[PDB]
């Protein structure tokens, strides 16, 4: 006996999503796949009698040579009423964005012992495609915790903390976080010991009974919001001005004692764009008391668990990407950048993928609920080709943009 | 011999809700007379029982003696218990693409209409099912019958029935990895690229496994001779085409009417190369009426004779051969048109296709291109499962400078350049520093929302200035036009300087083509400078000559 029932929202029945199409390769390898997790009991082949139905794709994990399956459960975690505590106070754990180091183990393979309740099963549905429709797609159903379903850590919660416990009395000062298949856990150790720190937990977890032997090792040390800098110049050409007094006036929708009038004297008058103007001592004070307000932060920035959090990401060129996270316009609760040289300096989507990963993963930590993406592609474009670099086990949401913002710039 | 059962799929009405009472017709002695026969077939062969007034339900029968042919026929309507049948998954999502078929040296049709027809219905649901024949001239108690099996017409035989025969022929498929076992409609598709002799012996063998669940099968099928019309094809030997395509040559042109000549071009442009759509849709956009005749833009009715020259030719494609590799070519049409050709060895193709612009108010060859691109690699993987080589009239160096600069991310999967004019291009490039010694235009313009009057123009560097007067004109239209004058009177290098956010965006997505011939005859400009540099500054702060030229008022 084993299985804790669980429903749906009123008025909210079970997911019918459409399963995209999928490369011959993918649907070999789904196969395969499949096929074992029913001779394992994992899942089981369904009826006609069950309409609903979520995609489902296949990658190639992080840092892995073998395909693995993924499911998209957005829709079926929307359509779940998250379980809760019975005593009011519930936190999540800031102390994890303050922790030095964060390293995320991926324990979601354990779950595949743990049977899920009968009037839910059925909305695990989903189906591996046929090549151009040829023939009837196969159908299954999760029988155990399947990994992407957010209700699916929820139920194993109270369990894994039993299994937690033995570390958690041993390291007091140490902070633990669960964010769908993984682990996170963080710590103000010494990085050599840090990291000795987690076969701690990566083994002890073994002997709990108990895919999990590669590195992705991450730090918070950054400015919560990167501060926006004007430029030091000897000389300034009508152009600098003007660019200058453009960054300005965007600066003072965040920070309202941004004044550009003696800034902006300067520009009267029609001269050559590239001609040399010297400064002022009316302006010079203006740059100066501007400096200072930059550097100090906005006021009364509060976050809402009520409301959701909008990350948006520029392409500044050579694989340089800004980006910021906010629920309300204007009042950044984290900026960042991502301009690293692991992804394709030849692949603009397959760069954008990896820097919506990292953003998502940087928001769990600091939060605990992912942010809604604001993309700059057109639609058909990332739909198209985004899951063919997707390396994680969850999925954000994402809008589109279509419009070139005029901020590019202003922020790198 | 014994027989293995077909276990029933538990079937359930919608969320609280109830069998159907839909009280029986007024048939004819004569009908009433062939019913009761037939329903005498169906009670010894099991499809049906007897059952007491007990059973509260009840769907209406309905009989048929059809087209001269003197065989009577039953029919019930369970378009109600349909209504209040549950959903099933559905067998319907999606159409096999002939470009896609795998041919086979072998291939036998099996008539499973009859295994279709023994498939055992859920119990508890059989209550449901309930019928009532009438008595001659109403004298006695009707006949009541519920079905055992899937009753023809109903909601989820049709899924269920699949479903099941999917599961008996799973076995046998994985046991033999070398043939195909195809399911459409009510029959069975056997196919391998074996030995003539060996698969005789390959369908004796499934026979034999069919029999299991007591199911005899016939090669029975009706044989027909190729071509097979198909869902809209004809399918050959070794080539496919759609079916012949005549369109309609009276001057009444009404919505139909062309809405009509839409669908068919169209479904004609899967295999006939180069079909323009664009002129004889155009009209449609604007309009609420399926009833009335239509005039011509002429460019319309020219293409309707391209079309028809195109179409006078016979055009086949090929059927798939995966050692084979996939490739596409694209061209440009013109006028935000393109088309396209999928094959694996040259002057032999798969399938043919064309792609028309997204409305938007500007755009440019190679978003377009790209556009075309995902749509072409979209369709490749439904139909064979992989992206075809890309052979694009594009040079590697444009499609470089492009993406590297365009604010958006974009991709192209692998793909080689292909010298066939017109070639796609970037026809004007901004600079990204101010140029030296090139003259200053500090442009604006504005209206009056009321009035609709506004003025449009520049202040420089060099001293010259221009202020023009417009009318029914928009606080934006004064902005483009403003930065048109100065493109106009500028030499050869230029520094543009506006306030204009809106004109910042047009022109910083780098459109070669647009609907404003406004932002039309800019782009032409753009065409013939050497240098642009389009710089952008905040409004009322009074500068340069967005401010001198801002108190012009
Ligand atoms: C409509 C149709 C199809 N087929 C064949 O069935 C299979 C598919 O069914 Si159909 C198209 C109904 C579906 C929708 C894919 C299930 C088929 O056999 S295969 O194993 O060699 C590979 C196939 N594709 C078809 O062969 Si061909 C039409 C390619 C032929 C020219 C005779 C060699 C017929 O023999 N007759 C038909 O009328």
């Amino acid at each position: 006996i084993e299985t804790v029932p669980v429903k749906l929202k009123p008025g909210m029945d079970g997911p019918k999503v459409k399963q995209w199409p999928l490369t011959e390769e993918k649907i070999k390898a789904l196969v395969e796949i499949c096929t074992e997790m029913e001779k394992e009991g994992k899942i089981s082949k369904i009826g006609p009698e069950n309409p609903y139905n979520t995609p489902v794709f296949a990658i190639k994990k992080k840092d892995s040579t073998k395909w693995r399956k993924l499911v998209d459960f957005r829709e079926l975690n929307k359509r779940t009423q998250d379980f809760w505590e019975v005593q009011l106070g519930i936190p999540h754990p800031a102390g994890l964005k303050k922790k030095k180091s964060v390293t995320v183990l991926d324990v979601g393979d354990a779950y595949f012992s743990v049977p899920l309740d009968e009037d839910f099963r059925k909305y695990t549905a989903f189906t591996i495609p046929s090549i151009n429709n040829e023939t009837p797609g196969i159908r299954y159903q999760y029988n155990v915790l399947p990994q992407g379903w957010k209700g699916s850590p929820a139920i194993f919660q109270s369990s894994m903390t039993k299994i937690l416990e033995p570390f958690k009395k041993q390291n007091p000062d140490i902070v633990i976080y669960q964010y769908m298949d993984d682990l996170y856990v963080g710590s103000d150790l010494e990085i050599g010991q840090h990291r000795t720190k987690i076969e701690e937990l990566r083994q002890h977890l073994l002997r709990w009974g108990l895919f999990l032997w590669m590195g992705y090792e991450l730090h918070p040390d950054k400015w919560t919001v990167q501060p926006i800098v004007l430029p030091e110049k000897d000389s300034w050409t009508v152009n600098d001005i003007q660019k200058l007094v453009g960054k300005l006036n965007w600066a003072s929708q965040i920070y309202p004692g941004i004044k550009v009038r003696q800034l902006s004297k300067l520009l009267r008058g029609t001269k050559a764009l590239t001609e040399v103007i010297p400064l002022t001592e009316e302006a010079e004070l203006e740059l100066a008391e501007n400096r200072e307000i930059l550097k100090e932060p906005v006021h009364g920035v509060y976050y809402d668990p009520s409301k959701d959090l909008i990350a948006e990401i520029q392409k500044q060129g050579q694989g340089q990407w800004t980006y910021q996270i906010y629920q309300e316009p204007f009042k950044n609760l984290k900026t960042g950048k991502y301009a690293r040289m692991r992804g394709a300096h030849t692949n603009d989507v397959k760069q954008l993928t990896e820097a919506v990963q990292k953003i998502t993963t940087e928001s769990i930590v600091i939060w605990g609920k992912t942010p809604k993406f604001k993309l700059p592609i057109q639609k058909e474009t990332w739909e198209t080709w985004w899951t063919e670099y997707w390396q994680a086990t969850w999925i954000p949401e994402w809008e589109f943009v279509n419009t070139p913002p005029l901020v590019k710039l202003w922020y790198q | 011999v014994p027989i293995s059962p077909i276990e029933t799929v538990p079937v359930k009405l919608k969320p609280g809700m109830d069998g159907p009472k839909v009280k029986q017709w007024p048939l004819t002695e004569e009908k009433i007379k062939a019913l009761v026969e037939i329903c005498t077939e169906m009670e010894k062969e099991g499809k049906i029982s007897k059952i007491g007034p007990e059973n509260p339900y009840n769907t209406p029968v309905f009989a048929i003696k059809k087209k001269d042919s003197t065989k009577w026929r039953k029919l019930v309507d369970f378009r109600e218990l349909n209504k209040r049948t549950q959903d099933f998954w559905e067998v319907q999502l999606g159409i096999p693409h002939p470009a896609g078929l795998k041919k086979k040296k072998s291939v036998t049709v099996l008539d499973v209409g009859d295994a279709y027809f023994s498939v055992p219905l859920d119990e508890d649901f059989r209550k449901y099912t309930a019928f009532t024949i009438p008595s001659i001239n109403n004298e006695t108690p009707g006949i009541r019958y519920q079905y055992n099996v899937l009753p023809q017409g109903w909601k989820g035989s049709p899924a269920i029935s699949q479903s099941s025969m999917t599961k008996i022929l799973e076995p046998f498929k994985k046991q033999n990895p070398d043939i195909v076992i195809y399911q459409y409609m009510d029959d069975l598709y056997v196919g391998s690229d074996l030995e003539i002799g060996q698969h005789r012996t390959k369908i004796e063998e499934l026979r034999q496994h069919l029999l299991r669940w007591g199911l005899t099968t016939p090669d029975k099928k009706h044989q027909k001779e190729p071509p097979f019309l198909w869902m809209g094809y004809e399918l050959h030997p070794d080539k496919w085409t759609v079916q012949p395509i005549v369109l309609p040559e009276k001057d009444s042109w009404t919505v139909n009417d062309i809405q009509k000549l839409v669908g068919k071009l169209n479904w004609a442009s899967q295999i006939y190369p180069g079909i323009k759509v664009r002129q004889l849709s155009k009209l449609l956009r604007g309009t609420k009426a399926l009833t009335e005749v239509i005039p011509l833009t002429e460019e319309a009715e020219l293409e309707l004779a391209e079309n028809r020259e195109i179409l006078k030719e016979p055009v086949h494609g090929v059927y798939y051969d995966p050692s084979k590799d996939l490739i596409a070519e694209i061209q440009k049409q013109g006028q935000g048109q393109w088309t396209y050709q999928i094959y694996q060895e040259p002057f032999k193709n798969l399938k043919t296709g064309k792609y028309a612009r997204m409305r938007g108010a500007h755009t440019n060859d190679v978003k377009q291109l790209t556009e075309a691109v995902q749509k072409i690699t979209t369709e490749s993987i439904v139909i064979w499962g992989k992206t075809p080589k890309f052979k694009l009239p594009i040079q590697k160096e444009t499609w470089e400078t492009w993406w590297t600069e365009y604010w958006q991310a974009t991709w192209i999967p692998e793909w080689e350049f292909v010298n066939t004019p017109p070639l796609v291009k970037l026809w004007y490039q901004l600079e990204k520093e101010p140029i030296v010694g090139a003259e200053t235009f500090y442009v604006d313009g504005a209206a009056n929302r009321e009035t609709k009057l506004g003025k449009a123009g520049y202040v420089t560097n060099k001293g010259r200035q221009k202020v023009v007067p417009l009318t029914n004109t928009t606080n934006q239209k004064t902005e483009l036009q403003a930065i048109y004058l100065a493109l106009q009177d500028s030499g050869l290098e230029v520094n543009i300087v506006t306030d204009s956010q809106y004109a910042l965006g047009i022109i910083q997505a780098q459109p070669d083509k647009s609907e404003s011939e406004l932002v039309n005859q800019i782009i032409e400009q753009l065409i013939k400078k050497e240098k642009v540099y389009l710089a952008w500054v905040p409004a009322h702060k009074g500068i340069g000559g967005n401010e001198q030229v801002d108190k012009l008022v």
